[PDB]
């Protein structure tokens, strides 16, 4: 769970063709089971890959397993990071879990306190506005 | 005459794994490090683990 | 050649008390916790005050102003309640309960509103600071299924 | 409960493998059962390994008993170590099990006044940002 | 040479409705106690309030603040609800009840909790001292049978 | 109620005794709580038309019991006698479960 | 009250085991929660009198 | 229950063997049952044993009857002594049982 930076951007594309493509890239070795679902679409930028991968799973797709050297995976949209200069991010985690309700769409809180979000456009319009919203009571120090 | 008595199997046969298989084939997996001494280890391309340490081979 | 009219009438009272037999058991136990919960409240005020005047929670019963002994604080389902840290614990007697929430007990634990406080009701907590708590967790708790909805708080409601 | 620190990095693996290792570095001498699990993923620094143990069992593995000079053992993620400097440990307790509730994950207090979190990167993240902010106002002395 | 069928089965639901008699005639009677029990409560309030206000348990229905006549405190199965001294004693009318409970009662007496007050429920008690009351022995007490769980009390129970 | 039902009405069925007749039973009648079953005249034996018995209970307190045979008159609410009158159906035609006597506990 | 009734008078019910009689019934007994009920010696088959579950 | 200060350091042996070891030691003659149990790990330092015992019971192990020449008993961790120089060890019992909860 760590990896380069990327732009992930897959329109109607098989999960299976996502993953082999995630493999070439060095991001383990990625084989799925035969079956697993079928395509998706989503739309990343500046996203490390092994985040856009559990991003992935979220959105339609798997879970995935590890054996170390393979890893096996069974059975637009965008992802954008949001920096959090000021606030902790885990501070934001109960407003955040709260639009999302029963909800698609995701946030995946990194060590270096940013937050990130796959979804929807419209749910990631309200993330990042609560998000900078909450942070800007923050900067007045 | 020898079935109702007792009956073993004895073990001296072949099992000796990775020196049948290519250097360049193997893949590190992780490595442990403790008081121990450090051991790595190491995958073979039929999927199995080994774990290996400094003077074996 | 006739008699099964009288057989099988004594026979379907007989599994009808076998049907209201769970019901009447968790009613009945939903119903002696109901009180756990009675007697842990009411307890609020002294906590409360305590709080407010002094701006730290009461470390005991004797500290809150209330029978400085747990046991003096019982009921008839209720074997005590215990006042440690303003967390204010109910527990289940012995004798005269259900039978998978006897010896069990539920908490009632507050939170700093600032010129106030909002109380929460929920399985056993222990304070840690005083703005927050902890799951109790041990195995004494009161099950889920017997608390009622107003009482399914978590350590860390808000 | 006693040990020299390391780090483990355990990509796919036999459960099985990890122990043996952790035997071959003379954590005791370990042996499993036969079919314990199968294989998991971990990643440690600077984790004495009695410890990475403890937390190794946690993730999927086992739990382990000793005989005495063997023990039987029968049926990425990190762990990093938080000093905490100002602030009793057991205070964060309530706080820390909090983030859990039936997540995975685990918080291990050691007797010199120091977490130690294993977990997915994201959990881990918060916890650190929670243990450091109460740490932080426990430094203003 | 036939007709069993329709005599055997006019014989069952004959002889069910005499096993049947028993269990609707306690059941029936525990049910009109229930009641008496319900009259006597509600009427703790009053009780309650005296003594705590004025520090001696209430004389009579008027000093309690309640209907002046005992009487008038009356229902289907109860006769009327008499306070005496803080001790409030329901009484089982004599038409409409089971047999072995009319003109019948029970009493519902509380002791001094310090701050509060303790309610009891059971047998028939007559109130001794201001801490104390006696089982108002005479023989017309509600038999335990027909008395709830939750009335069980006993003169000295504290 | 504590009173045993005066007639059919009291009781709530078939206000008419002819109501609750047969085809050996010209009909069936509640006097104080004592039900008695009339032998119609037309498709019976001979020696049993326009004869007939009676069921009656007693308080157990709480709950009753019920006896059946010949014809008997209620008295008080616990005390009934035999409708002696030369209408009963004879011993021989009861079944061994309706040979209850008047003072029957 | 989580205990077995220990006898009829304990269950609230004719104090007397032979008041809960019936016609082949000569009596219904309880005994620490368990009911059992004896057939009476007249008015019964032969191989069951006196015999009780 | 009192006795010399001793370090316990248990691992993984019988039950059996750390009660003998401990009837070597004067700790009266211990005797067990045959079959109480399996074997334990355990580590103490500074801990009279009657103490030590005490403490091994909890673990895994048994209870002891003295008949008073010889006990019977029948079916790392460490220990740690904590001086409490200012308060009533007693204050502190209603917090210390709260960690434990069922454990």
């Amino acid at each position: 769970y760590r990896g380069k930076r990327v732009s992930f951007e897959f329109k109607d594309i098989d999960i299976q063709n996502l993953l082999r493509v995630i493999a070439e890239i060095s991001k383990k070795n990625i084989v799925v089971a035969d079956d697993v679902s079928g395509k998706v679409t989503i739309r990343l930028r500046n996203v490390p890959w092994d985040q856009a991968l559990d991003l992935v799973l979220r959105t339609k797709a798997l879970g995935k397993e590890e054996f170390g050297n393979i890893i096996r995976i069974a059975p637009d949209l965008m992802v954008n990071l949001l920096p959090v200069n000021y606030a902790v991010a885990a501070d934001m985690a109960a407003r955040v879990k709260d639009v999302l309700s029963e909800r698609g769409s995701v946030t995946v809180d990194q060590r270096t306190n940013v937050l990130i979000v796959k979804d929807v456009r419209s749910n990631t319009e309200r993330a990042r506005s609560l998000v900078r919203s909450l942070d800007t009571q923050t900067p007045q120090v | 005459d020898e079935l109702g008595p007792v009956n073993a199997n004895p073990v001296a046969a072949c099992n000796e794994p990775l020196c049948s298989f290519d250097l360049d084939q193997l893949k590190l997996v992780a490595v442990v490090t403790g008081d121990a001494s450090p051991v790595a280890m190491v995958e073979d391309p039929a999927g199995r683990g080994h774990i290996v340490r400094r003077n074996t081979r | 050649f006739t008699l099964i009219e009288l057989m099988i009438v004594i026979a379907i009272v007989g599994i009808l008390a076998a049907v209201a037999l769970p019901a009447y058991q968790d009613y009945t136990a939903r119903a002696q916790v109901s009180e756990a919960i009675l007697l842990a409240e009411g307890q609020k005020s002294a906590v409360t005050e305590y709080y407010l005047n002094h701006g730290k929670w009461p470390e005991n019963n004797t500290s809150a102003g209330v029978a400085s002994s747990p046991t003096d604080i019982k009921g008839k389902y209720v074997k005590e309640v215990e006042v440690k840290n303003g967390v204010v614990t109910a527990t289940m007697l012995s004798s005269g309960v259900n039978n998978e929430i006897k010896g069990k007990k539920l908490s009632l634990w507050a939170r700093r509103e600032n010129g106030s406080v909002k109380w929460f009701c929920g399985q056993p907590v222990t304070r840690t600071d005083d703005d927050t708590v902890a799951d109790a967790k041990d195995g004494k708790e009161i099950d889920t299924k017997h608390l009622p909805s107003t009482c399914r708080d978590n350590f860390d409601a808000k």
